[PDB]
């Protein structure tokens, strides 16, 4: 900063990034993982390396803290060994999935500010913070990490609880789907192993769809579609007609087998429930999020389903960056630097004369 | 990739001076602004209100050359809104200016001399800046021949 | 459409240059390949006059 | 003993990796920190 340095962290569900405030990369980026005996309490590649005598677990779930132990640990680990710098001249900036409950909350500020002792700090929404990197105040961001997800309006500083969509929809049901649809073609998965090299083949080959009709109407003329992919494991798998249908079911929710709404119907539903009078004004720049950009063509169907959504008496002026990945980082990065938001930090000043509680109160 | 296109906006209006750390600050200073306006045919229209503006200190057929344009662009205007926001960045000849010695059809006007005093001004105008020039030349060496060291001279801080 | 769109940004040169827009060339073929992918221009004449402020700030 | 580390790191052990009065007496600051950094890293 300039007085007192800020420090950003974000813990997202697939990887924990850390860094300083000021830096455009993150200073450090390891995988989520936190261990526990079956050495102890690691995160990153020993961890990885022995999971035969340590239990894999993750310690934000779907936006969600399933253990707190757990939060607690890859948090004290994350600050004492791929950053080792004191916290006393470093207040830290932690995250958080919208429309998560103020006990929660209240607990999150309590268990920093006291078992771990900060100077001052802040709890924050990931995908406002997302939003301030594309240099708007407003907007309608659609937010599809590895495991929390999100239709999150927000207009003018402030979102409207009423009109958050929390989506089932994420990168854990995308490899749940991916190994369905495996072995409902035939395959084997037996292992850890096996997962992540049927992720990483979604992440790197695959095609993602911009229809159902369209895309398959052309591959069942001719399938020209295809990518071959030959392993060197001693694998001949190729087969075009699965990877375009692989990413389709946020289209149709059906496709999964999930009972939960589709993604047009979200982002229908939140500006509906979102105000009358923000609703041109929020169009006047809609903006993309969402970890599942890693292969990128999501990005044209994000504007599609945007200039579908909303009624156009303009030119769909939405913000459409390959920063989309790390846009929940950036922002936090860019804010924290400024001196000027540091009044909108809270101090342990605050925290003693009105409580913990008043970070459901202060931010949102 | 919009994020760059502002990366790379920072990058023109950077001079020589570093320049890779306040790179990285002119990109904030790019998205801090963006939100400062937005918490606190009339698009031809805006042009021609800077056309009157034009005409009034004569210049009349540039004036109609400028509308001939406007015309063919709206026969693109997102980027008009940007270039109507100066009108000066400056400081801080013709035969057919007057066609009354040669041309075609020429009914006899008799004298003016009106149109004399707006060509007279089209004469003084150049006077004005080749004298000023040299009016820079005289001044960087005056501010040599006089000063005393350590001004802004970098030899001196060694 | 990049045929089209490099001479219509030869012909909006020249309108700003007899209006003496402070603009220069170069950030004219950046804020017209930023505008076609849609941005309000009505935040862009706040970006601009206060980030070369702030260039200037430096020097 | 944090100076016999890094240049043994960079030569001996084949890592170039990141393993990181006077003037009021700037020292004290940096190097125990620096110790309590580099030397758990090795």
């Amino acid at each position: 900063d300039d007085d007192i340095a800020a420090l950003v962290v974000d813990n997202g569900s697939g990887m924990c990034k850390a860094g300083f405030a000021g830096d455009d990369a993150p200073r450090a980026v390891f995988p989520s993982i936190v261990g526990r005996p079956r050495k102890d309490s690691y995160v990153g590649d020993e961890a990885q390396s022995k999971r035969g005598i340590l239990t894999l677990k993750y310690p934000i779930e779907h936006g969600i803290v399933t253990n707190w132990d757990d939060m607690e640990k890859i948090w004290h680990h994350t600050f004492y060994n791929e950053l080792r710098v004191a916290p006393e001249e470093h207040p830290v900036l932690l995250t958080e999935a919208p429309l998560n409950p103020k006990a929660n909350r209240e607990k999150m500020t309590q268990i920093m500010f006291e078992t771990f002792n900060t100077p001052a700090m802040y709890v924050a929404i990931q995908a406002v913070l997302s939003l301030y990197a594309s240099g708007r105040t407003t907007g309608i961001v659609m937010d599809s990490g590895d495991g929390v997800t999100h239709t999150v309006p927000i207009y003018e500083g402030y979102a409207l609880p009423h009109a958050i969509l929390r989506l089932d929809l994420a990168g854990r049901d995308l490899t749940d789907y991916l190994m369905k649809i495996l072995t409902e073609r035939g395959y084997s998965f037996t292992t850890t192993a096996e997962r992540e090299i049927v992720r990483d083949i979604k992440e790197k080959l695959c095609y993602v769809a911009l229809d159902f009709e369209q895309e398959m109407a052309t591959a069942a003329s001719s399938s020209s579609l295809e990518k071959s992919y030959e392993l060197p494991d001693g694998q001949v798998i190729t087969i075009g007609n699965e990877r375009f249908r692989c990413p389709e079911a946020l289209f149709q929710p059906s496709f999964l087998g999930m009972e939960s709404c589709g993604i047009h119907e979200t982002t229908f539903n939140s500006i509906m429930k979102c105000d009358v009078d923000i609703r041109k004004d929020l169009y006047a720049n809609t903006v993309l999020s969402g970890g599942t950009t890693m292969y990128p063509g999501i990005a044209d169907r994000m504007q599609k389903e945007i200039t579908a959504l909303a009624p156009s008496t303009m030119k769909i002026k939405i913000i459409a960056p390959p920063e989309r990945k790390y846009s929940v980082w950036i922002g936090g990065s860019i804010l924290a630097s400024l001196s000027t938001f540091q009044q909108m930090w809270i101090s342990k000043q605050e925290y003693d004369e009105s409580g913990p509680s008043i970070v459901h109160r202060k931010c949102f | 990739s919009i994020t760059q296109l502002f990366d790379d906006l920072c990058e023109a209006l950077l001079p020589a001076a570093n320049r890779k750390r306040a790179k990285r600050s002119l990109k904030k200073v790019a998205y801090n602004a963006l939100f400062t306006n937005l918490f606190q045919l009339p698009a031809r229209n805006k042009i021609l209100m800077l056309s009157f503006d034009l005409r009034v200190g004569g210049l009349g057929p540039k004036a109609d050359r400028l509308e001939e344009l406007v015309e063919e662009l709206e026969a693109v205007g997102s980027v008009l809104d940007l270039l109507v926001q100066l009108a000066g960045s400056g400081p801080p000849r013709d035969y057919f200016l007057n066609n009354k010695h040669v041309g075609r059809n020429v009914p006899y006007s008799g004298y003016d001399c009106d149109d004399l005093s707006v060509f007279e001004m089209d004469v003084q105008s150049l006077i004005s800046r080749e004298e000023c020039l040299c009016h820079s030349m005289i001044q960087e060496t005056l501010q040599v021949m006089e000063a005393a060291p350590g001004t802004g001279l970098p030899t001196v801080g060694l | 459409n990049l045929n089209a769109v490099r001479e219509t940004m030869d012909v909006l040169l020249e309108i700003s240059r007899i209006l003496n827009t402070g603009l220069d060339m170069e950030t004219l073929s950046i804020c017209v390949r930023l505008c076609e992918q849609g941005i309000n221009p009505e935040a862009l004449s706040s970006v601009i006059k206060e980030l070369r402020k702030a260039t200037e700030a430096l020097k | 003993l944090i100076g016999k580390s890094i240049n043994f790191l960079h030569q001996v052990c084949h890592d170039q990796t990141p393993t990181t009065t006077d003037l009021e007496n700037a020292f004290q600051g940096k190097i125990d920190a620096a110790y309590f950094e580099t030397s758990k890293y090795l």
